[PDB]
C-alpha cells in the first residue's frame, strides 16, 4: 500500500496498553484487537505461506495472476 | 444537562487536576474524573500522561538530541511511543519537533468551589457522621447540665443519670479505681507521703465543692 | 478506620477466662490411643538446507502461552 497507510498501521500498532492501572509501550508484537489488524495478519501470513511454499508452488496454486 | 464529554483543557482545569493528582494519586483516574465535570477519566489520565506531569519534559533538544531523534526515525520507522521512550520524551512532543526538523467563568467557579470543598473533605460518611454525634452528644450533656445546675439554684439536688450501661460488665470509672495495680512494695517507707498526698486529694475536693 | 493487626490477641486473657464445658465437635474422642516405635522441489524455498524466578519459568511462559489463546 502507500507508505502513509503502512506508517499509520505500525504507529497504531505502536500503542501504549494500559490495564488496570499498568501500561506500557507495546514496541515488538502486533494488536490482534485493532478492527484492521486482520488484514494485516493475513498479509503478514502470506509471506508465511509463501516462505512455506517458495515462489514457484505458490504461484501454481495462485495460478497465472491474469486468470 | 447529560452529554458526551470531551472538549478542551482549559487552564483552570488543569490545575484542578493536578490538584486532585497530587490528593489521591496517579491510579485513581474515575475520582479525579469526577471532580472534572466536563472531562473523562480516560481523558484525565491521557492529559496527566502526556501533557501534565511534572516528570516529563518540553525543553528543545540539543543538535545530538536532534541526530538521536531523526536517527531513531530512521531506524525506527514510526513507532513514536517506542521512540518517544527512547528519547526520555512523550511522544507527540517528539512527533512534533521531528515534523518540523523535517521541513462560562460561573461555570467554572462552581466546578472550582466543588473542588475545594471536596479536596478540603478527606473523610468517609463514618467519620463525619461521628463527629456530629460527638458534638451533638456534647451539646445534649450541656442542656443536661443546665437543668441539672438549674434545678440545684432552685434548691432540688439531681444526681446524674447514669450512662445506660451497655452490658453487665460494662465499667463506671468514678466507682472505684480502673485495675488498681498498686505501686511496687515500699523498700523506702511511704507514710507520710501518703497522709500529706491524702490530705491534698480531700482538699482538692473540698476546693471543688467551694468552687 | 480499618487497621492493621499488630498486637495479637494474647491467650493471657483466654488462660484467666472461664471455662465455657461446651462440646465441640472435633475433641471429640478421635484416635484415642497412641501409636508407638519398636524402642528438487525441497531447494526453491527461501531457507533451502532452570532459573529461580516464577516470573520466567518454563512451565511459566509456556502456561501463559496455552491459557490466553
Amino acid at each position: 500500500v502507500d507508505p502513509n497507510i503502512a506508517d499509520y498501521i505500525t504507529a497504531k500498532n505502536n500503542v501504549v496498553i494500559n490495564f488496570k492501572d499498568m501500561s506500557h509501550v507495546n514496541k515488538y508484537g502486533l494488536i490482534r484487537g485493532l478492527k484492521f489488524a486482520s488484514f494485516i495478519f493475513q498479509y503478514y501470513g502470506l509471506v508465511i505461506d509463501l516462505l512455506l511454499l517458495g515462489q514457484e508452488r505458490a504461484t501454481d496454486l495462485a495460478g497465472p495472476a491474469n486468470n | 444537562p447529560i452529554y458526551v464529554k470531551g472538549g478542551v483543557w482549559t487552564n483552570v482545569e488543569d490545575q484542578i487536576l493536578k490538584a486532585a493528582v497530587q490528593k489521591y494519586g496517579t491510579h485513581q483516574w474515575s475520582k479525579v474524573a469526577s471532580l472534572l465535570q466536563k472531562k473523562t477519566a480516560r481523558q484525565s489520565e491521557l492529559r496527566w500522561n502526556e501533557y501534565l506531569n511534572p516528570k516529563l519534559n518540553f525543553t528543545e533538544f540539543s543538535k545530538e538530541e536532534d541526530a538521536q531523534l531523526l536517527d531513531l526515525a530512521r531506524e525506527l520507522p514510526n513507532q513514536w511511543r517506542t521512540i518517544a521512550d527512547m528519547m526520555a520524551r512523550p511522544a507527540q512532543v517528539c512527533v512534533e519537533r521531528y515534523n518540523r526538523l523535517l521541513e462560562l467563568e460561573d461555570e467554572e467557579k462552581e466546578m472550582l468551589a466543588e473542588a475545594r470543598a471536596r479536596l478540603l473533605n478527606t473523610q468517609g460518611k463514618k467519620a463525619t457522621r461521628k463527629i456530629r454525634e460527638r458534638m451533638l452528644e456534647e451539646s445534649k450533656r450541656i442542656a443536661e447540665l443546665q437543668k441539672r445546675r438549674e434545678l440545684k439554684q432552685a434548691g432540688i439536688n439531681v444526681a446524674i443519670k447514669k450512662p445506660k450501661k451497655k452490658y453487665g460488665t460494662d465499667i463506671d470509672y468514678n466507682e472505684d479505681i480502673v485495675y488498681e495495680q498498686a505501686p511496687m512494695p515500699g523498700i523506702y517507707d511511704t507514710s507520710t507521703e501518703d497522709r500529706q498526698i491524702k490530705k491534698k486529694f480531700e482538699q482538692f475536693e473540698r476546693k471543688v465543692n467551694r468552687k | 478506620s480499618h487497621r492493621p493487626q499488630l498486637e495479637a490477641r494474647s491467650g493471657a486473657k483466654a488462660a484467666a477466662y472461664t471455662p465455657t464445658g461446651i462440646e465441640h465437635a472435633r475433641l471429640l474422642p478421635g484416635h484415642t490411643t497412641l501409636k508407638y516405635r519398636k524402642f528438487s522441489w525441497r531447494k526453491g524455498t527461501a531457507f533451502g538446507r532452570y532459573i529461580n524466578d516464577m516470573t520466567k519459568s518454563e512451565y511459566h511462559q509456556e502456561f501463559l502461552h496455552k491459557h490466553v489463546r
